[PDB]
C-alpha cells in the first residue's frame, strides 16, 4: 500500500492558476486535472501536474468526461521532456468528494494500477491542512454486501525539494515570528488545541445530525466500533499517573539547575567584559 | 567553507577485508622479535595509561631491517 | 536604440516551472519557450511557462520544433487559456548568468518574428535563498550605431540595473545587451494559502499529533540526550572555568588565541527545548 | 549520404571535450570531491540520472 503521499508547492500552485484558467466561464464548473509523481517507496512522491477536460450538467447528474486522448498526448509530451517522470493519478478541487468521484478512479485504474486522487481547496477558508488524498480499497462487510468499493485517505503533507525552497521562501517575504527554539512551537501550540476543537466540533455536529437525518444514517459498523475505541482510552486513573510527577520534578530539574547555574555566569561575564571596556575607555574619553 | 577529513590514505585503511590472511603460529621462532613488535606496537595501543603511570614513555616510531628474506 | 520604460512582469508558477527545469537538467543548458500577453509598449506579462524537449547531449544546444508549437498550442487552446509567446529561457548553470554566443545566435533569428520576445536566464546555482536570480535580457542591434540608443524613460530602472551585477564580462556584454526589470506580483489568495501551506503544512496532520510525539519524547528519550547534556555541562565546564583566568592572564581582551569558546548557550537552548516540551506534556496528557 | 554523413558531422563539430577525473569520496548526496588527474583537486556535482 502507500505509507503517505508528498505533495509539492509546484502542483498545488498548478491547481490555483487552473481555476484562474477556468475561472472565466464561471457558469457551473469544478477544477478537476490529472495528477504526475514517482512511486519512490511505500511513500509516494509528486513532482508534475496538468489539466484536463471535464463537465458536468445538472439533468441525471453522472455526465463525465475523462478525454483519453489529450491524455496520451500530453503525456507523450511530458514522458518525451522527463523519462523520470511518469502518471500517479488525478486531483480535483475538492469541495468534498461527491458520488460522481468513483467513476474517474475508475476509469484511469487502467492506467495506474493504484490511481491515487488529491483533494485540495483553492479557498484557505480551511484551517486545517489541505491536500487531502484518498486511494480506493475493498473492505466487504459482514452484512453481506457484494463489494464495498471505498476510498481511504493517506496522510499528506507539504514536502520539500532544494529548486522550489529558493522558490517558496523566496516568494514568501511577509512573516517570520519564529527565531526557532522555544516560541517557534507555540504558535502550533496553539494551533493543536484549536484544531482538535474544530475536529470535535465536527465530530458533535455529525453525532447530532445523524440522529435526525439520514433517516438512520448512524455508520452502522464504525459508529459503535470506535466510538468504543473512544471509549476505552481516555485514561484519567490516580494510582500512579500521579507519580509520573516527581518525573516531572525531574523534568524540572535539570533545565533548573542549567538555567540558575550558566545563564547567571554567562551574563556576569558579559557584564565583566561590558564595564572593562567601560571604564577602561572612560579613563581615556574623558 | 571547511572539509571534513578525508582525501585517500591510497585508499582508506583497507575497510573490510584486505587483510594478508597470516595467524600467529604460522611465524615459526620469532619470539623475542614477535614479542617485542608486540610490545612495542599492540601493547601501547591497549595498555596506555599503564606508561602514564609507569613512567616509560612509550615510543612513536619502531623500525625493522636486516636481510632480504 | 529607441528604448521604453523597463518592465517585465511575472506569474507565480514561471518561477517554479524555471527552478524546476532548470535544476532537473543542471549542467546542460536547458531551453524552454515562454508564454504569455504583450499588453502594451513597456510591460510584458508572462502568464504560462512549458519546458522544450531536449535532444543530443550537447551543452546550449536549442530548437524549436513546430509540431510540438502546434501541439502544445493546440492543448493549451484546449485547456482554459490560449495566449500568444513571449519569449523564451535557458540557464547559465555555473556562472554569473550571461547570454552565450549560441544564445545571440538563437536571438538574432527569434526577433524577426516578436519585437520584445525578451530573453530570460534562470539559475538554480547561484541562488540560495534570497535570490530568484530572474535575470532578463534584450538584444541591441548594429544597424542604429549610427544614431544613439539612449532614451532610456523611467531613468530609475537603468540606475536598478548597474546595482545586480558583477563581472568583467557582463561589463563587455552592456554592449549587445540590456537587461529588464522584472518584479513580482501575487495574488493574497495564493500568498495566503501559500501562508497556510507554509506556515501550517510544516505543522502536520491534525496538528495535536507531533505534539503528542514530542510528549512520547519527553518520558523516554529525553534522558538519554539529558545525560549527554550532563556530561557536556561538566567537561566542557571545567576548562571553561580556565577561561577568565586566562583573561586576567593575557592581556585585555586581545586578538583569538585558540580553539575553544564557550559554547554551552546552545546546549542550554537545547535544555530549553526539554524544559517546553515538557510543559506541553501537562497540557497535552490531561484534556 | 554524403550530405548525410557529412551532416552528421556537421551537427558533431559542436561537441565538447571533457575532463577526465577520479573521485576521491563522497561528501554529501549532491557534493562530490574530485581530483584532476592535471593538477588540482575540485569540489562537484552529478547528474540527476546517474
Ligand atoms: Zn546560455
Amino acid at each position: 500500500a502507500v505509507q503517505k503521499v508528498v505533495v509539492h508547492p509546484l502542483v498545488l500552485l498548478s491547481v490555483v492558476d487552473h481555476f484562474n484558467r477556468i475561472g472565466k466561464v464561471g457558469n457551473q464548473k469544478r477544477v478537476v486535472g490529472v495528477l504526475l509523481g514517482s512511486w519512490q517507496k511505500k511513500v509516494l512522491d509528486v513532482s508534475n501536474s496538468f489539466a484536463v477536460p471535464f463537465d458536468e450538467d445538472d439533468k441525471d447528474d453522472s455526465v463525465w468526461f475523462l478525454d483519453h486522448d489529450y491524455l496520451e498526448n500530453m503525456y507523450g509530451m511530458f514522458k518525451k521532456v522527463n523519462a523520470r517522470e511518469r502518471i500517479v493519478g488525478w486531483y480535483h478541487t475538492g469541495p468534498k468528494l461527491h458520488k460522481n468521484d468513483i467513476a474517474i478512479n475508475e476509469l484511469m485504474k487502467r492506467y495506474c494500477p493504484n490511481s491515487v486522487l488529491v483533494i485540495i481547496d483553492v479557498k484557505p477558508k480551511d484551517l486545517g491542512l489541505p491536500t487531502e488524498a484518498y486511494i480506493s480499497v475493498e473492505e466487504v462487510h459482514d452484512d453481506g454486501t457484494p463489494t464495498s468499493k471505498t476510498f481511504e485517505h493517506v496522510t499528506s503533507e507539504i514536502g520539500a525539494e532544494e529548486a522550489e525552497e529558493v522558490g517558496v521562501e523566496h516568494l514568501l517575504r511577509d512573516i517570520k515570528d519564529t527565531t526557532v527554539g522555544t516560541l517557534s512551537q507555540r504558535i502550533t501550540n496553539q494551533v493543536h488545541g484549536l484544531k482538535g476543537l474544530n475536529s470535535k466540533l465536527l465530530d458533535i455536529r455529525s453525532y447530532l445530525e445523524k440522529v435526525a437525518t439520514g433517516k438512520l444514517p448512524i455508520n452502522h459498523q464504525i459508529i459503535y466500533q470506535l466510538q468504543d475505541v473512544f471509549n476505552l482510552l481516555p485514561d484519567v486513573s490516580l494510582q500512579e499517573f500521579v507519580k509520573a510527577f516527581y518525573l516531572k520534578t525531574n523534568d524540572q530539574m535539570v533545565v533548573v539547575y542549567l538555567a540558575s547555574l550558566i545563564r547567571s555566569v554567562v551574563a556576569l561575564h558579559n557584564l565583566i567584559n561590558n564595564k572593562i571596556a567601560n571604564r577602561d575607555a572612560e579613563k581615556k574619553e574623558g | 567553507d571547511v572539509l571534513p577529513p578525508e582525501a585517500d590514505s591510497s585508499i582508506m585503511m583497507l575497510t573490510s577485508d584486505q587483510k594478508p590472511d597470516v595467524m600467529y603460529a604460522d611465524i615459526g621462532g620469532m619470539d623475542i622479535q614477535k614479542q617485542e613488535v608486540r610490545e612495542a606496537v599492540e601493547l601501547p595501543l591497549t595498555h596506555f595509561e599503564l606508561y602514564k603511570q609507569i613512567g616509560i614513555d612509550p615510543p612513536r616510531g619502531v623500525l625493522m631491517y636486516g636481510p632480504p628474506g | 536604440a529607441v528604448d521604453t520604460a523597463e518592465q517585465v512582469y511575472i506569474s507565480s508558477l514561471a518561477l517554479l516551472k524555471m527552478l524546476k527545469h532548470g535544476r532537473a537538467g543542471v549542467p546542460m543548458e536547458v531551453m524552454g519557450l515562454m508564454l504569455g500577453e504583450f499588453v502594451d509598449d513597456y510591460t510584458v506579462r508572462v502568464i504560462d511557462v512549458f519546458a522544450m524537449p531536449q535532444s543530443g547531449t550537447g551543452v546550449s544546444v536549442e530548437a524549436v520544433d513546430p509540431v510540438f508549437q502546434a501541439k502544445m498550442l493546440d492543448m493549451l487552446k484546449q485547456t482554459g487559456r490560449p495566449e500568444m509567446v513571449v519569449g523564451w529561457y535557458h540557464s547559465h548553470p555555473g556562472f554569473g548568468c550571461w547570454l552565450s554566443g549560441v544564445d545571440i545566435n538563437t536571438q538574432q533569428s527569434f526577433e524577426a518574428l516578436s519585437e520584445r520576445a525578451v530573453a530570460v536566464v534562470v539559475d538554480p546555482i547561484q541562488s540560495v535563498k534570497g535570490k530568484v536570480v530572474i535575470d532578463a535580457f534584450r538584444l541591441i542591434n548594429a544597424n542604429m550605431m549610427v544614431l544613439g540608443h539612449e532614451p532610456r524613460q523611467t531613468t530609475s530602472n537603468l540606475g536598478h540595473l548597474n546595482k545586480p551585477s558583477i563581472q568583467a564580462l557582463i561589463h563587455g556584454l552592456n554592449r549587445h545587451y540590456y537587461s529588464i526589470t522584472i518584479n513580482y506580483r501575487k495574488n493574497e489568495l495564493e500568498q495566503k494559502m501559500l501562508l497556510n501551506l507554509h506556515k501550517k503544512s510544516w505543522m502536520e496532520g491534525l496538528t495535536l499529533q507531533d505534539y503528542s510525539e514530542h510528549c512520547k519524547h519527553n518520558e523516554s528519550v529525553v534522558k538519554e540526550m539529558l545525560e549527554l547534556a550532563k556530561n557536556y555541562n561538566k567537561a566542557v565546564e571545567e576548562e571553561d572555568k580556565m577561561t577568565p583566568e586566562q583573561l586576567a592572564i593575557k592581556n585585555v581582551g586581545k586578538q583569538d588565541p585558540k580553539r575553544h569558546l564557550e559554547e554551552h548557550v546552545d546546549v542550554l537552548m537545547t535544555s530549553n527545548i526539554v524544559q517546553c516540551l515538557a510543559a506541553m506534556l501537562d497540557t497535552v496528557v490531561f484534556k | 549520404k554524403q550530405y548525410e554523413k557529412s551532416e552528421n558531422d556537421l551537427k558533431a563539430l559542436q561537441s565538447v571535450g571533457q575532463i577526465v577525473g577520479e573521485v576521491l569520496k563522497q561528501l554529501t548526496e549532491e557534493k562530490f570531491i574530485v581530483k584532476a588527474t592535471n593538477g588540482p583537486r575540485y569540489v562537484v556535482g552529478c547528474r540527476r540520472q546517474l
